[PDB]
């Protein structure tokens, strides 16, 4: 709905719908983070899905299980609509 | 070379100081640089000499000739060593001398000896040897018997000791040292017609040594000679040998990710609670990433669960980032003595999870199962577990499709492997043809102790895991330092389990961290080894340096993994802190009955019946249309009508397919063929074709006790809704598996929860067989009864014992039920049933004699009042009929636990003019009812059992006498007792 | 030259103040028992799970040096009279693997293979025991019957009500009892560091063959009220019935008491502790050392003293179905009924388990007889 | 008693009584091991029992060695009405021997010139 | 024996397959034995290609030829029949031989000696 939606697929919360639409979306291991992803394999800091304009780049901040764009670990990405999105165990896909 | 390599990294940066330059004493020039053999270097002063190292090469003629050539004659590189000297001090002697004494040096043995020792590498340095002047053929012999010696004994030349305490193992082989075997260096760069070596049928010799060393000498010791199948041999050549690949740093990234959590979380247990000196898992860190490796590998291979069987020892750190539970659900009420225990419960508990794969693409169950303190107990409790899943899942050893989708994930203590008896019998039972599992991964965590006994002291092997080559089970002796052999030893167990179906075990060598004492310094009996200790690195902290000097992760990788340790450090300590502060119908119809009795003569076609069963078919035929039902006939069609229902029934015991007394006959085979037919599968496919869903189960139980016991009551506990019945040879062998019965089927529904459904049938009767083929000791059952956690119950009639299983097995309740079947009065032609008794009748806790209730009795006639329960009431009730004793009447106390006070309080009420009270049991005093009964009756029912007599024989320290003349004479004594 | 542990030293300085003076505990006990034994000229052979240090750090019959990693046994020093001539006695001590069945049934066959051996088997703790259920219920119970195979072997125990869950606590006596014929074994359990040394002496020179099965404790080891006065190791013999210290050798009234307590384990020490916090002259605590067979004489005339009594308590820490009471509820008024007629019971209530998983309930559980046998 | 290889650690302790008593083999200045034990198994009561194992382990401990014992199966390839199938996961059921290194000789029990040998020999070892 | 024409393969490849087959004859002797009185059986005696002689690239012909047999009954040099004779009176007789497994060497040198050799006759009496 005008801003990028992005579903969890594998994972605890599997099927859970969290809105990306601010210029930085904080995804983490630590509830400091919008978007609170908790398990062993995650960081307390993992990634941001920063938003500049018209554009979503999910970029990696410090985490040891990198972040996996597509099964592709990326340090920043233009993430497009039906990707993976991995973060440790969880892996969730982007919406337009 | 610490203080060399300094000098270079800082002339390399312009980092050097003027006093660096200042001191030159000796110096020495490289121009075998630029390939300049030798030169004559010009001497500066404040030195006494300069040395011209030249240029380490081949002389100018044999530039020319091929490599194959020169290593084949034994010429070599050389190096033209120059020494221009100042002789106002040092004379031609004395620098000639100086050059002599560093070739001296430069093929010395001692001198790499001292080198490999400073360098860490605990194997044999090269040593110059002059050329083998023995032809290939001869030495090819020699280098194939090398492999084959590399093979059987290369585990014992291998660095799987992080504490290195014995570096002898690393010299004392002569069947690995190559010198020995007639070779020299100059021999390395040969080939040798290695038939099937590392594939390559040609190799050459340095080759043929490192392929042996990073697969039989690194961190991974083999030992796989000693099995018997020649493909698994083939195929762990195939895996050992091959030169493996470096794992990712995306899998090296998940290893630290693993130890991360796992090192922070020992050291919250460390901090956060006290007494948690004892169950810390530090150390030995690397058995959790282990433990994850086979589960990842599981999910991979299409597995559906992995069963944990563990002791006290990590049990938290497992049921956090193994299991898949949150910290909140494990200190809800958590809780300092010199000796250890059992502290909070969850130690115990038995959780159950789910594993995502990091990287594959499936997801599988993770349970754990329910243990006491008592090491190595569980282990025939959690392969019956195993079992009672595979079978449910129409998958195993009952199921179309034979996967064994269920996989025993076993650890054990170093000592508790080779030390406990009950090791044996589970290996034993791993592949039966009713008890198989179809493999078990067993991980053993040797941390080269046990409280204070010394290893040597607790085996009398070279490894704790020797005990498992009785059934040719592979042993992996990894080193409990490299996380990266761990998890590869690990997978690949996984790969054996799921290609030949066979138990394999992984020795996880490690070390004790902390004594089992908070105040406990066990460097009182080990000091050399808690000395090492003292010195040694965190197996998760220097797995992060290692990374980091091979050049595999950066130091921006090394903060990654740095804030994941404080990021999941604060992340279990911060959620504590904020979860603190806030703080029944028991009969069928006769029809049923007569679908049982023609099952037994629905014979296959062609099926040729031994004459001696032939009789008993007819008989059976003839029981279900008529009556009188012996006992043998009554427990099948209990079962019959189980199976019919669709309940499954698994009854297994020694020697139970036949019948211990030759009275089942559940499994009858043809004098002819062989086959195999059981009658009681006929009931689980009802006339219209349709299956019932219900499944009958008989096997023949190894010479087995403590595991026969435990790997029924696992199947109660995997399986509730399964009729699980054990049957004993004679009940005087339980004692064997008192440790199942005392940890956990009495105090099994009540310490942890694990709610047991298991049918015990032990035979029991008082025949004078001998000590040992008489009494099942009931005496004991009663004493360790609480209120509700068992049902002991001692049948007199076969039409009450068909009441008693099928009110078990439809009672819903998991309440374990002790029967105790008898031995001569299942031919006894007075303990017999009508069909009124099975069809128009309920289970009966209380029974009076059959003349009051039925026939013409007189209740006001009885003065003398009996009380008893097994058999020997048949021998009261002829010798009344035989005096006419009106006076006399027989109570029986079929379920002794819980006591019937309801039922037994009304029946008191009849026959008021009774005058006296009398137990008649043929157990001896101190043994069978009267001990509990003779405190428990006046304390509960006063009003009738004040003042109650014991009519019973003597008390012996055996159950029974040896003659069984005297058996005779006491059992006699007992019937006059009682009629007089 | 021998480097001794620090955590270690103390406690040899601590053995020569306590022969010289007194206060010894029971640790010191039981290695004077068997050190007297070895001076005299008899073998003993004392192994079990981490026997060598002790299971709770009480024995430390063999020491090691922290520099070498020599060993050093100091009851062997005895078997050498200061004369230079050997006595003939010997100390084996060992560590046993994780074994229970053949641990127990090793020990048992050595008392075959030598009789003149005092053969002792130190379990970890008393609940691990069930896993030998077979050697005692098939060799050493029924040995001296069946057969007629002597055992002269001991079988310590150690059992106490701590809390430290089911396996960690009561080591079933409740099952010795059970199997026990008139002379056939000595069930025991003391409570004074020299009841224990003279248990042990007596065992060790009765000739008659017959396994004694003590029940040593666990925390009362390091108990600072169970110690014991060199008189009582000199001028004192084995006590089968036991009477409080007031009466016995101080100023105590004997017709002062209305409440007779009966007792056997450190639930003594509690019971006397409480007594002399509220002063309750009325209340008189007798303890049953030898549990099997039952001290009839030895009880009938100390039953006698404190003729005021009016009630009778059994006061045990295991459960109702467990400890002594489902035997001794139906023994005692059936063989001394002129004073054990109508005997109340002061105990647990009946578990499947022998004491409760959580260490909270313990502690609950120990206060409530307290309060029920002194209200 | 009946219950079938439950006096075999009873029989390793007598053994080592004796042996200890005789001032020779683990406890003493010589070192015969002058008490043999001769034990005979069940078939399916070898594999089948676990004190077996136990047994087994205390036949090499610094305190509990006896240097050595001859053990002889009597593999009657049957157990009342059980097959040996169903009594054993392991070829032979002296396989659980194989714990400690113990060499097993599995001869014919109708050549009686080749069990003297192999006993004889058991003996040398 | 079986009717096979002649391995053209040189008496330095055939070496190999013989010293190899000698070690497998040790390592399962036992299972190719005729040690069960009752020959129930029968496949266990066919069910071996690591002791069938056929498999390892040899014939009749073979049989009369000499190998290097680094130390088999002693002697450095043995033809084929010589070499099958041993193992089949030492190993597959009445007498299988576990002792492949166990680890100290001298002990494997000592069976070898007294299982390898042409054991004689015991005397009439
Ligand atoms: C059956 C049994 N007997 C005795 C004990 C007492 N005990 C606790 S720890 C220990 C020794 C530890 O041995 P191991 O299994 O190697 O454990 P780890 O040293 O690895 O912690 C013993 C004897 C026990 N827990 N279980
Ligand atoms: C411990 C034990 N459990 C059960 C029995 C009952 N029982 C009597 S004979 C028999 C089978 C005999 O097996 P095995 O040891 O092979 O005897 P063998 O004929 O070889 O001597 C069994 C289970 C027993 N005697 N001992
Ligand atoms: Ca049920
Ligand atoms: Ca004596
Ligand atoms: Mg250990
Ligand atoms: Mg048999």
């Amino acid at each position: 709905s005008g801003s990028a939606l992005l579903v969890v697929k594998r994972g605890p919360n599997a099927g859970s719908r969290f809105l990306l639409d601010q210029p930085t979306t904080s995804a983490g291991r630590h509830p400091d983070s919008d978007i609170f992803l908790d398990d062993v394999t995650v960081s307390r800091r993992h990634a941001e899905f920063r938003l500049e304009g018209g554009e979503f780049q999910v970029v990696d901040v410090g985490s040891l299980n990198g972040t996996y764009v597509n099964r592709e670990p990326v340090d920043s990405a233009v993430l497009a609509n039906g990707d993976e999105v991995q973060i440790g165990k969880f892996r969730l896909v982007f919406l337009t | 070379i610490a203080a060399y390599e300094d000098i270079v990294r800082r002339a390399r940066d312009g980092k050097l100081t003027a006093e660096d330059f200042s001191g030159v004493t000796i110096s020495l020039t490289n121009p075998g640089t630029l390939g300049t053999v030798h030169s004559v270097p010009r001497l500066m002063q404040g030195q006494g000499a300069i040395i011209g190292a030249g240029a380490m090469e081949y002389p100018a003629e044999f530039q020319g000739a091929s490599e194959e050539r020169i290593a084949d004659l034994g010429i070599g590189k050389l190096i033209t060593l120059t020494s221009t000297y100042d002789h106002r001090i040092i004379q031609g002697a004395e620098s000639g001398d100086f050059l002599r004494t560093i070739h001296q040096l430069l093929l010395d043995d001692d001198f790499f000896d001292e080198i490999f020792r400073e360098l860490g590498i605990p194997y044999e340095p090269v040593r110059w040897r002059t050329d083998n002047p023995d032809s290939i053929e001869d030495k090819n012999a020699r280098v194939i018997e090398l492999i084959a010696a590399y093979r059987n004994r290369g585990h014992l030349m291998a660095d799987i000791d992080p504490l290195r305490l014995d570096n002898t193992r690393f010299r004392s082989h002569p069947d690995l040292d190559v010198n020995s075997h007639g070779l020299t260096l100059w021999d390395l760069d040969r080939e040798f017609k290695v038939d099937g070596f590392a594939g390559v049928q040609r190799k050459k010799l340095r080759d043929i040594l490192s392929v042996l060393r990073d697969a039989y000498c690194r961190h991974v010791g083999v030992e796989y000679t000693h099995i018997l199948e020649p493909e698994q041999q083939r195929w762990i050549q195939e895996r050992v040998e091959t030169k493996h690949d470096k794992p990712t740093v995306a899998e090296q990234k998940y290893i630290l990710s693993k130890l991360n959590a796992a090192e922070a979380f020992e050291t919250f247990l460390q901090t956060k609670y006290v007494g948690q000196k004892r169950f810390s898992l530090e150390g030995a860190e690397t058995v959790i990433p282990m433990m994850d490796a086979v589960i990842d590998q599981c999910a991979e291979h299409g597995l559906d669960e992995v069963v944990i069987a563990m002791p006290h020892r990590g049990r938290l750190n497992v049921l956090a980032n193994i299991v898949g539970k949150p910290y909140s659900q494990i200190f809800s009420e958590f809780e300092p003595s010199q000796a250890h225990g059992s502290g909070d419960v969850k130690y115990h508990l038995g959780a159950t999870g789910t594993y995502i794969q990091m990287f594959g693409d499936n997801d599988i169950e993770v349970s754990l199962t329910a243990n006491p303190s008592h090491l190595e107990a569980v282990d025939p409790v959690l392969e019956g577990l195993v079992r009672a899943k595979q079978d449910l899942l129409d998958t195993g050893e009952e199921g179309s499709d034979n996967r064994f989708s269920v996989v025993p994930l076993m650890l054990h203590g170093d000592a508790a492997f080779a030390g406990q008896g009950v090791v044996a019998e589970t290996l034993n039972l791993a592949l039966l043809r009713g008890y198989r599992t179809g493999g078990t991964i067993h991980i053993v965590v040797n941390n080269q102790i046990g409280f204070t006994t010394a290893p040597t002291d607790s085996r009398s092997s070279e490894y704790c895991t020797d005990v498992a080559k009785m059934i040719g089970a592979p042993i992996f002796h990894v080193n409990g330092d490299d996380p990266e052999a761990c998890a590869w030893v690990a997978r690949l167990a996984v790969d054996f389990r799921q290609a030949f179906k066979k138990d394999v075990v992984i020795d996880m060598l490690c070390y004790r961290r902390r004594g089992h004492n908070e105040g406990d310094d066990p460097s009182m009996t080990q000091p050399y080894m808690y000395d090492v200790i003292d010195t040694k690195r965190g197996s998760r902290k220097a797995y992060t340096e290692a990374l980091i000097g091979r050049g595999d992760i950066s130091m921006k990788e090394a903060e990654d993994a740095l804030r994941d340790y404080q990021g999941q450090l604060e992340r279990v300590f911060n959620e504590v802190r904020e979860l603190e502060k806030h703080e029944l119908a028991t009969a069928v119809d006769k029809a049923m009955l007569q679908r049982i009795g023609d099952a037994h003569l629905a014979l296959p076609e062609g099926f040729t019946v031994h004459p001696r069963v032939r009789p008993v078919l007819e008989k059976r035929r003839e029981m279900a249309y008529e009556g009188r039902i012996d006992w043998a006939f009554a427990e099948l069609l209990a079962l019959g009508s189980l199976i019919a229902e669709g309940k499954l029934v698994r009854l297994s015991g020694q020697d139970t397919q036949r019948g211990t007394f030759t009275q089942r006959h559940a499994v009858i085979v043809d004098r002819k063929t062989g086959e195999e037919f059981t009658p009681l599968q006929l009931l689980a496919t009802n006339p219209d074709g349709t299956p019932t869903g219900g499944k009958f189960l008989v096997y023949n139980s190894a010479l087995s006790e403590f595991a026969a016991v435990g790997f029924e009551y696992g199947y109660s506990v995997g399986n509730p809704d399964a009729m699980v019945l054990w049957e004993a040879q004679f009940g005087d062998f339980v004692n064997g598996a008192q440790s199942i019965i005392d940890e956990f089927i009495s105090s099994g529904e009540a310490k942890w929860g694990q709610l047991s459904d298991v049918v015990l049938l032990l035979p029991h009767g008082h025949e004078g067989q001998g000590p040992d083929h008489t009494s099942g000791r009931i005496e004991r059952f009663l004493q360790l009864w609480a209120e509700g956690s068992m049902t002991i119950a001692m049948p007199s009639t076969p039409a009450n014992y068909f009441h008693l299983l099928r009110r078990h097995g439809k009672d819903g309740i998991q309440r374990p039920l002790i029967v105790f079947t008898p031995k001569s009065m299942l031919r006894n032609k007075a303990a017999v049933s009508d069909i009124r008794d099975f069809t128009e009748s309920k289970f009966r806790s209380v029974l009076e004699e059959p003349m009051y209730t039925d026939g013409e009795g007189d209740r006001n006639k009885v003065t003398r009042l009996l009380l008893t329960s097994g058999k020997i009431y048949y021998e009261l009730a002829a010798r009344k009929a035989k005096e006419n004793r009106e006076d006399v009447a027989i109570v029986r106390i079929e379920q002794l636990a819980p006591l019937p006070r309801r039922r037994l309080a009304e029946t008191l009420d009849r026959y008021p003019n009774v005058k006296e009270k009398f137990w008649v049991q043929e157990e001896p005093a101190n043994q069978g009812a009267w001990p509990s009964f003779g405190l428990t009756l006046p304390e509960i029912l006063p009003d009738h059992f004040t003042g109650l007599k014991r009519i019973s024989r003597r008390a012996m320290s055996a159950p029974s006498s040896g003659s069984s003349k005297v058996h005779a004479v006491e059992q006699q004594e007992i019937l006059d007792t009682a009629f007089g």
